[PDB]
């Protein structure tokens, strides 16, 4: 219940400031004023997604070090990170990480 | 030791303005509580001070009068309230008050 | 009493953000051989209050936005999330004692990109959208290193609990065994919060995304942005500059911990005054070609180092 | 001078001290002068709920010692 | 308490906030922009009054026209003025902006910026000293201090 | 003679190459820049406390035009129109006629302080030290019409600033 | 390609293919005031203040170029003391321009702090202007025949105290920029100009010297007493923004070297040509002598007549080669006065220099050319 109140208070407070911000100066009456897809940007987002997913597989590492099979665990932990570095090398050499046309 | 002397000068500014009340008066009007040698006063009440240890540009200042020509100038000071005779000394066009 | 606790956390945060604007303007002034605000109140102590009132009684624009509902959602989300990232911070006792607090802060921090993206749409300007896309690509790129670096540090701590980082540093700061990670964590926090030398948004002559906002709505984006600057520097001190906790005198922790959190916040202002600005293609290369190769290599080193020394931390 | 920057730091410093000082005091006020119990794992929660039943008063922080044993 | 007393004090609170946080948008068109930079320089340090060095057009309360306004530039000036959120003030700096100055009789110069936008303060000189523009800014502060928006609304 | 600014060949020995590796990895020259800004944080700022302190000026300063008198009270101007001829901005307008006592005196003397470029040629051309630029530089107005001076406004300025104008001219007329 | 009319005193019309700048189209004229047409309704003295307002960062070097041109058509010579004064303040003006050029070049790309340190030095140099002429910026102190007035007593001592400390100010500026890796990345191999394209595009000044061309009018076609002082001309090797930044920083040091010689070799004498049909007499002798009153009357109403003829006269102004094609018809007012601003040709090469560079580099390239639109548009 505590975490629920904390979220309710923060967003309720933010909404109040926003609406009274759009209305408090409107208590004033000012005269009415009257009167390309980029490919490289997309590749940054996709590269982040595939890297972000691989991070999801690495988050449980601290708990994985508590096992009695450290030899197996340490072998796969270094395999995931090595594979993550192989993806970076492939993009680097294939001109993926460039911003020049 | 030199840390101590800094605090002593900080206290002697309170006594050099006439206690706390005078010290606060020049902190809110002028935003500065330095103490200088009085050079003179003009007929409108402005008081002029000098301190030659200060770097060129801060070595002369004027504490404006609180009333001039029937206008309340306690808060509404203005740089054109300096009469011509003192306008020449305050702007360092001469060394003679 | 919990409701009183929430208000004892929110209001002081906003007041701290209010007077951070003053301190920033005066530290920058003295590094530039000038003073900064010293007229509005003694030593400019009333300057923050004058600025707040002025913005909230100034007429807002609200242009012909394509939605007019994202234009109001963006500042709510930014400020709402900025205050939410404080609730698990041990100072030294959290408001909410989460078991996975370190993971909670990553999760909430990755949602702050929407307010940047939504405000881009709402502006209805094609150019303002380009500025939003560059800012978004910057934020997601540099939170790759935040996640991996954090994982590397927690391998010497053993949990995602934020208060366990206090126990871990009960004999020595983690800055000593992990200073290379601290360097790339500190710079990664500047890029996340669009701070110089990484402020292309506010870096005129190349672009910002929050350009159509004025008055109160603009201040809401500003307040959220500065509350994140304090929060990230509080996170850094807990992570790399652990403060000893005495259960009988908890105030002793708070004073020491606050001084560290201030010194790291002033370092942000110090760095703004000293360096020129990165180019967009150059801060991306600083991440994908320099930080990431080292972060990945150090992650391998920190997974293996505890094993080969027999220094794996306890799970609990 | 540079020391005229400090007063702004003191106000900013004090505002970052209240949240830490307030939480520590409120916990002790609401937990009978002790730290708030930390229950991250099911075993700790089981003990805390058991303490609630042993207190007589439905409060986890009222501890019963040997004087409660015959 | 009387209604005429609350409005008088509320007028002083809004005036105090507005004149203590003037954020200027500087139109640096010609030599007069150089003197405006010396007002931001350490000698005078406009920032210590609350006057920020640079502000965007939509976050700004005052427009400073510093230089010669040409006929090819006038439409851009009016557009920026119309997009300034209110309240908004214009300071005319220098002879060129006040009345055309040295180029008054030119075919490509607008004779004074006050026939394109309204002007609150005129700062004379060619260029005005950085201490003369600062005097003008502090004269705009006192003008805002005399505003009585609430005391006139209460008597409608 | 000439010198090269950027024509050095960096050494390729191991110690030199390692020196640049430490600089690249440990950010040595960036932290050298932080120290310089730290030094300025402890230097006394150059700000003056305007309006209670003023920036230094000199007797030659060129400010607000003004019309002077002889020590008897008679006007110095004799409507020669040299200042009107030399003014590069054509900011001066003059009309004259015989006075009741027969003197050559102006009936109009206007300066448009928005055409004026504050150049000082009017006071160089004057043969009798009548039109001068004074030391006042704080005379900004709230309307455009207050900056169109006529002979009454200019004579009031001269009487108002004569004490300071005379002392400045005393201090500089030996260079003219 | 995406097109942006960035607009506002520069309006840039660029087409961008993503991050690259495929074409740059500068639209100028937002500060055209018809200066060259107004000079035709003025006497030669009345047109002197116009030149202070063309390149308003280097005021006293625009007077010198105009004064050299008129003195050439008049066939007269300024006196030796005036020439030494005109070099002393030519180099002080060159410190004023390079501080503005370098520090506003660095402020537009993020580094805001060096601007405030060095504008305290500009303020002090504005006092040297104000103590000789009475005006901080538009002195109108250099004139055909010499200088208006002589130096006040004690000014040369104050110039010495300022120059004694300036070299330290430059060093602090170089501690922030020269070796900073962020600054180098923004300026190295950006806007590369070949030594042959620079000549054919009309470049002058550090736009030539940055590409290795050994050219400086102060040494090859000297004027006043620049052939009696010692200084070195910085030369670049790669012809980019970084090399040009080093040439201006090193030219600030060579100005302090020239100033140290002007203060020591300043001769006595008069400060304007002793011919009262060109330069006005002294006020003391204008009030006692009949000829001196006649010549004062005519010089300030009609002006001195200049013999018929045309001349192109140029100097090594801080921003490059500044000159005027002054044409005379034998009367008191010039017939035609064309002004050659170095930034007019430099800004016409922006399109060439920004090929294959990012949008954020166009900011740096405009900075390295040191453009002031008072002279570009006139
Ligand atoms: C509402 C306005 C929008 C809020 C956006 C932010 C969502 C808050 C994040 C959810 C809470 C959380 O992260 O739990 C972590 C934490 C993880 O903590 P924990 O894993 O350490 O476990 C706590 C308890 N122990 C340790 C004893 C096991 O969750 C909790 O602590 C308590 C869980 C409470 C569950 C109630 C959730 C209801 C609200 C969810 C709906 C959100 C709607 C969002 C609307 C769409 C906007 C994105
Ligand atoms: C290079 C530019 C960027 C660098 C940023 C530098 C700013 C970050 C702070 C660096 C200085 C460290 C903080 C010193 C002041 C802290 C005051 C304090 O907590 O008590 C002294 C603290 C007291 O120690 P403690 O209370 O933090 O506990 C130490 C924890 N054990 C015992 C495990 C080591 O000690 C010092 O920091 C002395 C220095
Ligand atoms: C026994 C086993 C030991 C195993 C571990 C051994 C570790 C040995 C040391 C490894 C190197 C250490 C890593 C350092 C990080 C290097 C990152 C990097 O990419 O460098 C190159 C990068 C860029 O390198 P570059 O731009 O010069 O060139 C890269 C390569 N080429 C030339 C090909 C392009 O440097 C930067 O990160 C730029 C910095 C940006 C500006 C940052 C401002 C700094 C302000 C001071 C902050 C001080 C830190 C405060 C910390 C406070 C924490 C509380
Ligand atoms: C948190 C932010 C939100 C705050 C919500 C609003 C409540 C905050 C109140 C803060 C009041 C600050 C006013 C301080 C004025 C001051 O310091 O002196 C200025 C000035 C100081 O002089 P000065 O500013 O005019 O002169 C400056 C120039 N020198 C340096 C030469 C002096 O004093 C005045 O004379 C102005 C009078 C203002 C009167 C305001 C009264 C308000 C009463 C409350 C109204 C009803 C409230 C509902
Ligand atoms: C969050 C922190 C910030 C909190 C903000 C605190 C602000 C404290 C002051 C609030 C009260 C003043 C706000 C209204 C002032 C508006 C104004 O200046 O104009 C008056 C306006 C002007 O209205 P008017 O009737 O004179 O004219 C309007 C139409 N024109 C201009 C075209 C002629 O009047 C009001 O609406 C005031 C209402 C009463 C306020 C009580
Ligand atoms: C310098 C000081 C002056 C500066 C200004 C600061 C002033 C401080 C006061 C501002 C905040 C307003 C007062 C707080 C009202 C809180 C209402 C409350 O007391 O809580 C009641 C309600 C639920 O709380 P509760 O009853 O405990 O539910 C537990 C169920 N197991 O609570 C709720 O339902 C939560 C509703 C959201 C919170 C309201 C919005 C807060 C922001 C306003
Ligand atoms: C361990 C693997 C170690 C090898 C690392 C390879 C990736 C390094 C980046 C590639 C850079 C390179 O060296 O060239 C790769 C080469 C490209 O071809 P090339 O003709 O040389 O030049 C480009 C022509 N278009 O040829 C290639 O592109 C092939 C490499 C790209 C594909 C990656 C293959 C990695 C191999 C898997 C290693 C992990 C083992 C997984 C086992 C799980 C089995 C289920
Ligand atoms: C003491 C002994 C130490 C070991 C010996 C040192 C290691 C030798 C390899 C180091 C040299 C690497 C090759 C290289 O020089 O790459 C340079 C090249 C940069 O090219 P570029 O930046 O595009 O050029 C710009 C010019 N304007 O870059 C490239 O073209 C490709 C570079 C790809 C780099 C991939 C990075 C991902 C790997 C991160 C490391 C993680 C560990 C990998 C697994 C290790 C397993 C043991
Ligand atoms: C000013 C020059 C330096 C520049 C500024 C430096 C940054 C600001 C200082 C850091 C921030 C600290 C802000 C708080 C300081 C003021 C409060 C304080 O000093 O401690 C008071 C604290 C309260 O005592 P309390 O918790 O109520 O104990 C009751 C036990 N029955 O008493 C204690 O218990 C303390 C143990
Ligand atoms: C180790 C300290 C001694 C040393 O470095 O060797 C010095 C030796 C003499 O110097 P010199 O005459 O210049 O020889 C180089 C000419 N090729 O120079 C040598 O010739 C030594 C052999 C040169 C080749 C060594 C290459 C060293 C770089 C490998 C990467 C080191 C990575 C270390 C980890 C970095 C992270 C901290
Ligand atoms: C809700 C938004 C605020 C409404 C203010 C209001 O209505 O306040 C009214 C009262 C006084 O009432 P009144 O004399 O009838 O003024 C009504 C307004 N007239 C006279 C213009 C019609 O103003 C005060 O005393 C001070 C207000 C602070
Ligand atoms: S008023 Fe004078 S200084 Fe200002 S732009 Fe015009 S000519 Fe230049
Ligand atoms: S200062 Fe120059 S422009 Fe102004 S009135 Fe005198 S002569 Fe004319
Ligand atoms: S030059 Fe002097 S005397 Fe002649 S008209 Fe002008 S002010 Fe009068």
């Amino acid at each position: 219940m505590n975490l629920m109140l904390a979220l309710l208070t923060n967003f309720t407070l933010a909404t109040l400031l926003v609406i009274i911000a759009f209305w408090l100066p409107q208590l004033n009456v000012y005269s009415e004023k009257t009167s390309p897809f980029s490919m490289k940007f997309f590749l940054v987002a996709i590269t982040f997604l595939l890297f972000d997913l691989e991070i999801a597989l690495l988050l449980p590492l601290p708990w994985a070090s508590q096992t009695a099979n450290l030899n197996t665990m340490l072998t796969m932990a270094l395999f995931l990170i090595i594979l993550l570095a192989v993806s970076l090398a492939y993009e680097w050499t294939q001109k993926g990480l460039e911003w020049t046309e | 030791m030199e840390l101590l002397q800094v605090l002593k000068r900080g206290l002697q500014q309170v006594s050099g303005h006439g206690g706390l009340r005078g010290y606060l008066r020049v902190l809110f009007r002028a935003n500065d509580v330095r103490v200088g040698t009085l050079v003179g006063e003009d007929k409108y009440g402005n008081k002029y001070y000098e301190d030659n240890k200060q770097f060129f540009g801060r070595h002369r200042w004027v504490i404006y009068t609180t009333e001039m020509n029937g206008k309340n100038t306690f808060w509404d000071v203005d740089g054109s309230m300096v009469p011509p005779e003192w306008h020449r000394w305050l702007h360092c066009m001469t060394d003679d008050p | 009493m919990f409701m009183i606790n929430i208000l004892m956390l929110i209001i002081p945060i906003l007041l701290a953000v209010a007077f951070l604007t003053l301190v920033e303007r005066k530290v920058l002034g003295y590094m530039q051989l000038r003073k900064g605000p010293n007229v509005v109140g003694p030593y400019g102590l009333l300057q923050p209050i004058a600025d707040a009132i002025k913005l909230f009684i100034k007429e807002p624009l609200r242009p012909a936005t394509s939605s007019a509902s994202m234009f109001i959602l963006a500042p709510i989300m930014a400020l709402g999330l900025a205050l939410t990232m404080w609730i698990p911070l041990p100072m030294p006792y959290p408001l909410i004692n989460m078991n996975l607090g370190v993971l909670f802060m990553l999760a909430m921090s990755s949602l702050a990109v929407y307010s940047i993206l939504w405000s881009g749409w709402a502006s209805n300007s094609k150019y303002a959208l380009i500025g939003a896309l560059r800012a978004v690509a910057q934020t997601i790129s540099y939170e790759v290193t935040l996640a991996i670096i954090l994982l590397s540090v927690l391998l010497m701590s053993g949990s995602f609990t934020l208060s366990t980082l206090i126990t871990t540093q009960e004999q020595m700061w983690l800055i000593l065994p992990a200073w290379p990670l601290a360097m790339m964590w500190f710079i990664s926090t500047l890029a996340e919060t669009n701070r110089a030398p990484f402020d292309l948004t506010e870096g005129e002559s190349e672009l910002g995304f929050n350009v159509e906002y004025a008055a109160g709505p603009f201040a809401l984006f500003f307040m959220a942005e500065y509350a994140n600057i304090i929060m990230m520097n509080i996170f850094t001190a807990i992570l790399f500059l652990g403060t000893s906790h005495n259960p009988h005198m908890p105030e002793l922790y708070t004073i020491n911990f606050t001084i560290k959190s201030l010194l790291l916040t002033m370092s942000f202002l110090w760095i703004r005054a000293s360096y020129p600005r990165f180019r967009y293609d150059q801060l991306m290369h600083l991440l994908w070609k320099n930080f990431l190769p080292l972060t990945l290599a150090l992650c391998m080193w920190h997974v293996s180092l505890p094993i080969l020394t027999s220094g794996i931390p306890p799970q609990t | 001078m540079w020391f005229e920057v400090l007063p702004g730091i003191a106000v900013m410093g004090v505002c970052l001290f209240i949240p830490g000082m307030a939480t520590a005091r409120i916990h002790r006020f609401s937990n009978g002068g002790k730290e708030k119990r930390v229950a991250h794992y099911p075993y700790q929660w089981y003990l805390m709920e058991r303490d609630r039943r042993v207190s007589g008063v439905n409060r986890s922080y009222v501890s019963k010692g040997l004087e409660n044993i015959d | 308490s009387r209604g005429e007393y609350v409005v008088a004090k509320l007028d002083d609170l809004i005036n105090w906030a507005r004149r203590s946080s003037l954020w200027p948008m500087t139109f640096g068109l010609a030599c007069c922009a150089v003197e405006m930079m010396h007002m931001a320089a350490p000698r005078y340090d406009m920032d210590r009054f609350g006057v920020v060095f640079r502000a965007s057009p939509r976050q700004s309360d005052v427009m400073i026209v510093a230089g010669t306004l040409t006929n090819k530039m006038a439409p851009a000036l009016r557009k920026v003025y119309d997009q300034m959120p209110e309240p908004r003030y214009v300071v005319s700096m220098g002879s060129c902006a006040n009345g055309g100055g040295y180029y008054h009789y030119s075919y490509s110069v607008v004779r004074g910026c006050d026939r394109i936008v309204p002007v609150d303060i005129y700062v004379p000189g060619c260029p005005p000293t950085a201490e003369a523009l600062l005097y003008g800014i502090l004269q705009l502060q006192k003008k805002i201090k005399r505003e009585k928006r609430l005391r006139i609304w209460y008597r409608r | 003679t000439y010198k090269y600014v950027n024509l050095r060949e960096p050494s390729m020995d191991m110690k030199s190459v390692t020196d640049r590796a430490a600089q690249t990895l440990l950010w040595t020259e960036l932290i050298r820049g932080l120290g310089m800004t730290l030094s300025y944080l402890f230097r006394e700022p150059a700000t003056i406390n305007y309006p209670f302190e003023k920036g230094p000026l000199s007797p030659r300063f060129r400010g607000e035009h003004a019309l002077r008198r002889y020590p008897s009270g008679e006007e110095r101007c004799i409507a020669c129109k040299l200042c009107e001829a030399v003014c590069p901005a054509q900011a001066i307008t003059i009309e004259a006629e015989p006075r009741a006592d027969g003197s050559r005196r102006t009936t109009r003397y206007d300066i448009d302080m928005t055409k004026c470029i504050y150049c000082g040629f009017c006071q160089e051309a004057c043969p009798v030290d009548a039109i001068v630029e004074g030391p006042n530089f704080e005379f900004s107005t709230e309307t455009h019409e207050e900056l169109l001076y006529n002979k009454e406004k200019l004579l009031n300025n001269g009487d108002k600033w004569e004490a300071e104008i005379a002392a400045n001219i005393q201090a500089d007329y030996l260079y003219r | 390609n995406l097109t942006l009319n960035f607009g506002p005193v520069l309006r840039l019309v660029m087409e961008l293919s993503g991050e690259m700048v495929r074409k740059c189209d500068p639209h100028i004229g937002l500060l055209h005031r018809g200066t060259e047409k107004l000079i035709e309704y003025k006497t030669y003295l009345q047109a002197l203040p116009y030149f202070d307002r063309l390149d308003y960062v280097s005021m006293m070097c625009n007077e010198q170029a105009y004064s050299l041109a008129v003195e050439k058509l008049l066939n007269i010579r300024p006196p030796p003391r005036a020439q030494w004064i005109r070099v002393l303040f030519g180099e002080i003006t060159r410190l004023l321009n390079h501080i503005m050029a370098v520090t506003t070049h660095a402020l537009d790309i993020g580094a805001m702090t060096p601007f405030f340190w060095m504008f305290e030095e500009r303020e002090k140099m504005f006092e040297f202007y104000e103590r000789v002429s009475g005006a901080r910026m538009h002195a109108a102190y250099v004139r055909p025949g010499g200088v208006h007035q002589d130096l006040p007593l004690g000014l040369m001592d104050d110039i010495y105290e300022f120059s004694k400390n300036f070299s330290l100010r430059i060093d602090e500026l170089e501690e922030m920029l020269t070796n900073n890796r962020i600054w180098r990345n923004r300026t190295v191999d950006i806007g590369i100009v070949t030594a042959e394209d620079a000549l054919n595009y009309g470049f002058s000044g550090v736009m030539l010297r940055g590409s290795g061309i050994q050219w400086d009018l102060r040494k090859t076609q000297p004027y006043d007493v620049y052939d009696q002082v010692e200084f070195d001309v910085p030369i670049g090797s790669r012809g980019d923004c970084y090399d040009r930044y080093l040439c201006r920083v090193e030219e600030m040091r060579q100005s302090i070297r020239i100033i140290s010689q002007c203060l020591n070799k300043m001769p006595p004498g008069e400060i304007k040509v002793d011919d009262a049909k060109v330069s006005p007499p002294k006020r003391a002798e204008m009030k006692t002598s009949m000829e001196s009153l006649i010549h004062h009357f005519k010089l300030y109403t009609e002006g001195y007549q200049v013999p018929p003829g045309a001349t192109y006269t140029a100097i090594e102004a801080p921003k490059g080669e500044f000159g005027v094609y002054l044409v005379s018809d034998g009367s008191s007012r010039p017939y035609r006065c064309k002004i050659k601003a170095p930034g007019f040709a430099h800004l016409a090469g922006l399109d060439k220099m920004s090929k294959g560079h990012m949008l954020a580099d166009v900011v740096a390239i405009i900075g390295t050319q040191d453009i002031v639109f008072g002279e570009v548009d006139r």
